[PDB]
RNA sequence: AUGUGGUUUAAUUCGAAGCAACGCGAAGAACCUUACCAGGCCUUGACAUGCUAGGGAACCCGGGUGAAAGCCUGGGGCCCUAGCACAGGUGCUGCAUGGCCGUCGUCAGCUCGUGCCGUGAGGUGUUGGGUUAAGUCCCGCAACGAGCGCAACCCCCGCCGUUAGUUGCCAGCGGUUCGGCCGGGCACUCUAACGGGACUGCCCGCGAAAGCGGGAGGAAGGAGGGGACGACGUCUGGUCAGCAUGGCCCUUACGGCCUGGGCGACACACGUGCUACAAUGCCCACUACAAAGCGAUGCCACCCGGCAACGGGGAGCUAAUCGCAAAAAGGUGGGCCCAGUUCGGAUUGGGGUCUGCAACCCGACCCCAUGAAGCCGGAAUCGCUAGUAAUCGCGGAUCAGCC
């Protein structure tokens, strides 16, 4: 979708920027655009592995669990 | 509590993290886009009606809205007394932002295709330039409750 | 234009198998396309364990990744001879156009 | 409401109803689960009992009644 | 196989297995692998006593193999019948299980029969072994019996155990009693 | 189905097994 | 809407019952299904090998009564009878059982060997302090180690690379019926096989240590996300109605066929849900991004008749190359202007399509009219810790059709 594409393109421009020059792409990808200890600054360099998520049984959504009532 | 504080990406227009938080408060059903728009449009509303720059108006609003002290119940030997206590700096923001959006939703004015005017008006009403509106009321009411049972 | 499709559970069982077919046919036909990979698809199936019968209640989840290999051989001739007797590994299911 | 070109009617009652036709009619009822059937004129005058699921209800079918389903005559839900 | 008759192709294998288990029991059935191409199926029955299967000078192997053809017509296609000897029946969980299941049918002390079997299996090769008997031990109240030796540990955990497993039933006047045999061999 | 004859739910393809159960059973060993 | 309690009924078949029964067995109740009810019908037997005896004996077409079965019988022209050896029941019992399943519980335990303590049962270890998802690890200790279990080894999803290119794209060039269609090209997506990557490894802080907090890089972390692996056992848990099976019971029937009715009844009670009460919205139009699936009489392109459901005609597909398919939320423009309303669609009248022998009981769909309650819900109560909740549409199994 358009959202997904926005992310892919964002990654593209992040990666290409690195190939052109290692220097420019800094910390997320290379130096400042490149990487960090822990928290992702933007971390444009990484490919968000998140995928929809399969629906587990016993749960409506996958994660979402049905609520309990006094019943 | 719920989880560790996740850092939020700063706002695309004005790279203010606090703004994104506010936007998150507005959004529901993950309609991040509509949520951002309403806030932006409100900011435009803040520009026309008020000479001041929106970013300043909003921040001032949150300040007026943050409760310094809140009352929390506790069980003493008899009855549960409501102990007054300070509020975490983190806690104050979440309350302020939440209360703004709620009060904003509260407003009768249904302006813009969406909610966007209510946010715009709410924030100004909040400012202490204008420290009125439903949001501030809750804030004032909590503080009043505290120190009542000092 | 004999398109050959080689599918198997084990990646090696094919590499061996499809490779053999490449060398053999080299003798009596054109020069093969060369074992083309064709990506591996994984299938997840949630179904009754057994067919209609015992334990309809049963279920289970299966994932079976299956591998493919084409290696096309255009301009056929006594390719058939070198191929027909020559095969080896079981664990492979080959079908040809 | 026209289901199709040819009105459906299950054969259990049809074959049964018609046989009654040459003798005349059949006294007493008939009983069929096939509420699904549409009623045809040969049915007229007859008394076919239909299945609530609970029981079979006597339904005399008259002419005004023909186009109907028969099931329409035996109500499944009761206030009881 | 074929979309159309993979199932049909399958039904036959059960048909073949059906007879072999019925007949070959004395021989000591272990497994019946079935490989196939067109009208020429493999079927290589593994047995403890290859002799019992073959017959004398291969007389029985003829009848059985012939019986096979009746069931497997040209449409199923003629089939061969290979027979391999089981080196050390003591290693085959199926056999070890069947072995105990038989004794139980005899009315032998189950606990002991179990010890012996673990011992035999343990005795020749096998890094580890374990036997389980169902209930109605000695036609008594339902119970369960165990016995094991050597590391079944490092088995049971899926990681390349190579543990042969086998179950054998035991019809009895009192009732059925399942037997489980686990044999641990060098892992991968 | 074909083997067990449990009608309740046999896959057509195998058209076998008691149902899913035997399908799983045969598969199991 | 749906399942249940209850009540009603000729019958409303059966089971399930606190969590762990109640959109549960039912991934498809009009006849069928179907086990219930009404009415019509069918004993060596619906099937196996066989015995003595009388008798017509192959066989073909009718009638009477009937719900059907069956029974009686007319009759063109191997089989019946009498005595003898010998099926079917979803009818009872899950406290007689197998199998399989639910459950505490994905929860952190259960032991052994030797030593040591105790007259002994037994204890110590496995306890204590820190820590962990964990008997996980650390420090301590008459204990030192070990086995089953935890974790890991296996599978699917996250990032990168090699190999492979009839999947793929002008990325890049020439042509075009400008369909990636043509040549060509493996770059890319992808296909499937293998390799790399994460280990608190590096930096700051506390700690005795394990490790806790924080930060950098990184697609990703401190078990990255989901499986397989649900232990010894517990509940006399659930299912003889899936199947299997001991025992009990029925055999002109507690079996079998059929037509029709019933499982769809209702004064009511509850559970799970759908739609909604609206402007962060509803309607019309224009316009844009997806994944995973399914297709032989099956998906249905396109063209035509119809407001439409749908009908007629008919191409391709045998399905990365054709079809289902439109993605909806979304973006752009317009309308509505706070009203029970251009909210909301119950209910009811009429017309009509479609499947099917047949849609009264009792199908879905279309179009006109109708346009209900509902303005956010008492006590009480449920879900979810991130790509989760929330929200939006898409596919599938079952399946003629479909609740």
């Amino acid at each position: 979708g358009h959202v997904s594409q926005v992310y892919a393109i964002r990654q593209a421009i992040a990666k290409g920027l690195v190939a052109y020059h290692q220097k420019y792409v800094d910390e997320q990808s290379k130096n400042e655009l490149k990487k960090a200890f822990t928290s992702y600054d933007r971390t444009l360099l990484i490919a968000d592995s998140r995928r929809p998520e399969p629906k587990k049984f016993g749960g409506k959504g996958a994660r979402s669990r049905f609520q309990k009532s006094y019943r | 509590r719920y989880a560790n504080k996740r850092f939020r990406k700063a706002q695309c227009p004005i790279i203010e993290r606090l703004t994104n938080s506010l936007m998150m408060n507005g959004r529901n059903n993950g309609k991040k886009l509509k949520a951002v728009r309403i806030i932006k449009h409100t900011l435009d509303i803040i520009n026309v009606l008020t000479d001041q720059n929106p970013i300043q108006v909003v921040v001032d609003a949150i300040t007026n809205t943050g409760p310094r002290e809140d009352t929390t119940r506790v069980g003493g030997g008899g009855a549960a007394r409501r102990q007054a206590v300070d509020v975490s700096p983190l806690r104050r923001v979440n309350q302020a932002i939440a209360l703004l959006t709620i009060g904003a939703r509260e407003a009768a004015f249904r302006n813009i295709k969406t909610i966007a005017e209510t946010l715009a008006e709410e924030l100004i009403n909040a400012a202490k330039g204008s420290s009125t509106s439903y949001a501030i009321k809750k804030k004032d009411e909590l503080e009043r409750v505290a120190k009542s049972n000092r | 234009k004999i398109r050959i499709t080689l599918t198997s559970t084990k990646v090696k069982q094919l590499e061996n198998v499809s490779s053999n077919i490449v060398k053999n046919a080299e003798q009596h036909n054109l020069v093969k396309k060369g074992p083309v990979r064709l990506p591996t698809k994984v299938l997840k199936i949630s179904t009754r364990k057994t067919p209609n019968g015992e334990g309809s209640k049963t279920w289970e989840t299966y994932e079976m990744r299956i591998h493919k290999r084409y290696i096309d051989l255009e301009a056929p001739v006594q390719i058939v001879k070198r191929i027909t007797q020559i095969t080896i590994e079981p664990g492979v299911d080959v079908e040809v156009v | 409401r026209g289901m199709t070109s040819k009105p459906a009617g299950f054969m259990k009652k049809l074959r049964a109803a018609k046989l009654a036709a040459p003798e005349n009619e059949k006294p007493a009822p008939v009983r069929t689960h096939m509420r699904n059937m549409i009623i045809v004129p040969e049915m007229i005058g007859s008394v076919v009992g239909i299945y609530n699921g609970k029981a079979f209800n006597q339904v005399e079918i008259r002419p005004e009644m023909l186009g109907h389903y028969l099931g329409e005559f035996s109500i499944t839900y009761t206030p009881v | 196989s074929k979309k159309r008759k993979l199932v049909a192709d399958g039904v036959f294998y059960a048909e073949l297995n059906e007879f072999f288990t019925r007949e070959l029991a004395e021989e000591g059935y272990s497994g019946v692998e079935v490989r196939v191409t067109p009208t020429k199926t493999e079927v290589i029955i593994r047995a403890t006593r290859t002799q019992d299967v073959l017959g004398e000078n291969g007389r029985r192997i003829n009848e059985l193999t012939l019986l096979v053809q009746k069931r497997f017509k040209y449409a199923p296609g003629t089939i061969v019948l290979y027979a391999e000897r089981v080196q050390d029946r003591g290693l085959s969980a199926v056999a070890q299980a069947e072995s105990m299941k038989f004794k139980l049918l005899n009315g032998l002390a189950i606990r002991r029969a179990a010890y012996g079997v673990v011992r035999y299996v343990m005795e020749s090769g096998a890094k580890g072994c374990e036997v389980v008997v169902s209930g109605k031990l000695r036609a008594a109240r339902a119970k369960a019996m165990k016995f094991a030796d050597g590391f079944l540990i490092h088995s049971g955990q899926p990681v390349n155990d190579f543990i042969d497993t086998a179950t054998r039933h035991v019809l009895m006047r009192q009732g059925v009693l399942g037997i489980k045999v686990k044999i641990m061999r060098d892992p991968a | 189905c074909r083997v067990c004859s449990s009608h309740t739910g046999l896959v057509r393809k195998y058209d076998l097994n008691i149902c899913r159960q035997c399908f799983r059973e045969k598969a199991n060993d």
